[PDB]
RNA sequence: AGCCAGGAUGUUGGCUUAGAAGCAGCCAUCAUUUAAAGAAAGCGUAAUAGCUCACUGGUCGAGUCGGCCUGCGCGGAAGA
């Protein structure tokens, strides 16, 4: 018919997921219940939530007002060369090439609320990849789902960097550690973190049968570059004192010994090795060093064991796609996006199982 | 203003409006409010011209020396604030009378309004206008 | 008695209609009628144009009752209309804006001096165009 | 009221007195630039 | 130096068309009405609103103001 209106409906597929997914209607409804919470002169005395809704209001907005114009252009971008193919009007038919390229960009502006969510979006990171147990067949499908995703950020063009590895006793691996390196490496692969399951007739058992192995891949950007031991000494009370005394009548005069309390904390750090105020102090300085970043540590320990008590308890929801390989059919049980074509699969056709993932994520 | 260069050109562009212009026209009022200088200013603009500004440099050295050439009796307009305006397109036309308009219409005072010319003296409040 | 003492000078764009749910709460300081404004409103935009943001004069006198003067639409989005950019100033040997016509600014410059006042209207034509050229955007003849 | 070895004027109507013949700088807009010694 | 008036015009001026609208990081320094007005010196309010100074006139009407070179002092200067 023609490739510029299927482009259009095309462009229509990817909307009506967006439509379907955030509800656009009630999304739209959702704002004029607000703005008469807005519209109000009482709201002055309540600013830190008017400010809050200040620009909540305008969030509302670069989602429903994109896609309010966008139903719109669906018939118009397609109505406008569906004149200019008749009268065959060669800039007419000019004019609704920009027109591409008008809910495109709109559908580009939805395409920042696609990645909205997350704050290391772009930051470069790790395909960790563990196995289960499974026997050996365990140990194959971490290599099968090692180039699953090693072929795939190659097709799109991110450098695949292999940081750490291990291999299987008999066959396959057994943890591969793969850096993906360049722009936008965390976004996308941010809804790929839980298990995924296979389900295939085992070719290492000499009688093979329908084995159910599983196999998890955690991924984690790991960029920093902010350690901060806060060694201002505007904190650290220093305390000097004399020691026990065995040295006569010089140890028991000279005030050697030395405390680090630490202001904001309450840690105390002592030292009475040396005879000598100024080389205790150097010790005692490097020791209240040590005690206030291996607090710091342990506070980004505790942060980190209550992220992991929301995702110990889901259990059997962390299962991603179910490869089904004895009657060709792939099942991504997060959303239910189902596919009959695992020879394309392992070629890395994700691409469904990310837009269809990650928006709705 | 710096020096006589700046000094006398307030005085020289004073000078060439006082030989072909003949009312003599006052007003002392301190309002200048920026409606009314809207008006005021646009009317001159709107019926004479654009050479009445609004210059109250009123004293008896200063803008005296502006019109030594012309009708030596504007010598006694030389105490406190007061707009002097001439009148070039149409001498002693109607200026006179939509300017005092304004004073029906709320411009403040004008201190001992005479009429100044056209008469060639004072209090006369110019019934007769000459257009 | 009253005549000009609640003095406002406001109206967001015009290219939109019912001033109720962002601006209502502006005439809400003292209780202004929100319809009859936003007839008011929509019996401004309809006759002229209903696209571009265009400022409003309302004075609201004694009994709660207001009246109108329209203003002339700024210059940033006048030409915002004329020009039909979205680049802009901040970015002098960044971002800088194509020229404008001399006679299309005349346009505007009729459009300017009907809708204000002025001593001449000739040397208020030469402010606009000072105006545009510290929007980023050229003008020529 | 600030004590400070060297005192200045904060602000326009920061003016500056020798009461006693103890500089000190008084304001009658910010009561808070209020200064002694100096 | 005081006491009297204004302190405007487009301009709610382009942020990226959430909010600083003479006021956070925004840019840039326009032309006119002109005795006179910086798209700005401060306070202020999500923002505005509002009150002064910049600059300019009237007025009681004379010297006055800002630095530099220096003599001698002042505060900084709290212990048994
Ligand atoms: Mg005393
Ligand atoms: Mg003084
Ligand atoms: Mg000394
Ligand atoms: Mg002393
Ligand atoms: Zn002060």
């Amino acid at each position: 018919i023609n490739p510029v209106n299927n482009r259009i409906q095309d462009l229509t597929e990817r909307s009506d997921v967006l439509r379907g997914y955030l509800d656009y209607d009630a999304k739209k409804e959702r704002l004029e219940e607000v703005n008469a919470e807005l519209e109000q002169p009482d709201v002055w005395n309540e600013p830190e939530r008017a400010q809050a809704l200040g620009k909540e209001r305008s969030s509302l907005e670069a989602v429903v007002d994109t896609l309010d114009q966008m139903k719109q252009g669906l018939e118009d971008v397609s109505g406008l060369l569906e004149l200019a193919v008749e009268a065959d009007d060669e800039e007419t038919f000019n004019e609704a090439v920009a027109e591409l390229d008008a809910l495109e960009e709109k559908l580009a502006q939805l395409e920042f609320r696609r990645m909205f969510s997350g704050e290391y979006d772009s930051a470069d990171c790790y395909l960790d990849i563990q196995a289960g147990s499974g026997g050996t067949e365990a140990q194959d499908w971490a290599s099968m789902l090692e180039r699953m995703y090693l072929r795939w950020a190659e097709s799109r063009g991110f450098k695949t960097e292999i940081i750490e590895e291990s291999e299987g006793e008999v066959a396959g691996i057994k943890s591969v550690t793969i850096k993906i390196s360049g722009d936008y490496a965390y976004g996308w692969l941010r809804t790929e973190t839980g298990v995924h399951r296979l389900v295939r007739k085992s070719p290492f058992d000499s009688g093979g049968r329908r084995h159910t192995s599983f196999s998890s891949a955690f991924v984690y950007p790991e960029v920093d570059d902010d350690i901060d031991i806060e060694i201002n000494p505007a904190d650290l009370r220093i305390d000097v004192y004399r020691t026990s005394g065995a040295g006569g009548q010089h140890v028991n005069r000279t005030e050697s010994a030395v405390r680090i309390t630490h202001i904001p904390t309450g840690i105390v750090t002592q030292c009475q090795n040396d005879r000598s105020q100024h080389k205790n102090k150097d010790q005692a300085m490097k020791q209240m060093k040590a005690k206030l970043y291996e607090l710091e540590m342990q506070k980004k320990n505790a942060e980190k064991q209550a992220m992991e008590d929301n995702k110990s308890d889901i259990g059997w929801g962390s299962q991603i796609r179910s490869y089904v390989l004895d009657d060709s059919r792939i099942k991504d049980l997060r959303t239910g996006v189902e596919t009959r074509n695992t020879q394309a699969v392992l070629d890395g056709s994700l691409d469904q199982f990310i837009e269809a993932s990650l928006k709705a994520g | 203003m710096a020096l006589n260069l700046q000094d006398k050109q307030a005085i020289v562009a004073e000078v060439s409006e006082v030989a072909k212009g003949a009312l003599s026209a006052v007003v002392a009022d301190s309002r200048g409010v920026t409606v009314d200088k809207m008006t005021e200013l646009r009317k001159a603009g709107r019926e004479a011209g654009v050479y009445m500004r609004v210059v109250r440099n009123t004293l008896l050295r200063r803008a005296v020396e502006g019109t030594p050439f012309e009708c030596l009796k504007d010598a006694f307009v030389g105490p406190t604030l007061i707009a002097y305006s001439m009148e070039h397109p149409g001498a002693a036309a109607r200026l006179f009378k939509e300017f005092a308009k304004a004073n029906a219409k709320f411009e403040v005072k004008a201190a001992a309004f005479e009429g100044e010319l056209i008469p060639a003296s004072q209090i006369d409040r110019l019934a007769t206008l000459p257009t | 008695a009253k005549k000009v003492q609640a003095y406002v000078k406001l109206q967001v764009a015009a290219g939109m209609a019912n001033p109720s749910p962002p601006v209502g709460p502006a005439l809400g300081q003292q209780g202004v009628n929100i319809m009859e404004f936003c007839k008011a409103f929509n019996a401004k935009t309809d006759s002229i144009e209903k696209g571009l943001p265009i400022p409003v004069v309302i004075t609201v006198y004694a009994d709660r009752s207001f009246t109108f003067v329209t203003k002339t639409p700024p210059a940033a989005v006048l030409l915002k209309k004329a020009a039909g950019i979205k680049s802009g100033s901040g970015k002098p040997n960044k971002d800088k804006v194509g020229k404008i016509s001399r006679a299309q600014l005349q346009e505007i410059a009729q459009t300017k001096a009907a809708d204000m006042t002025g001593a001449d209207i000739e040397a208020m034509t030469r402010s606009i165009e000072g105006t545009a050229r510290s929007m980023g955007l050229v003008v020529e003849d | 009221m600030k004590v400070r070895a060297s005192v200045k004027k904060l602000c326009r109507n920061c003016k500056i007195v020798k009461r006693d013949g103890v500089i000190r700088v008084i304001c009658s807009a910010e009561p808070k630039h209020k200064q002694r010694q100096g």
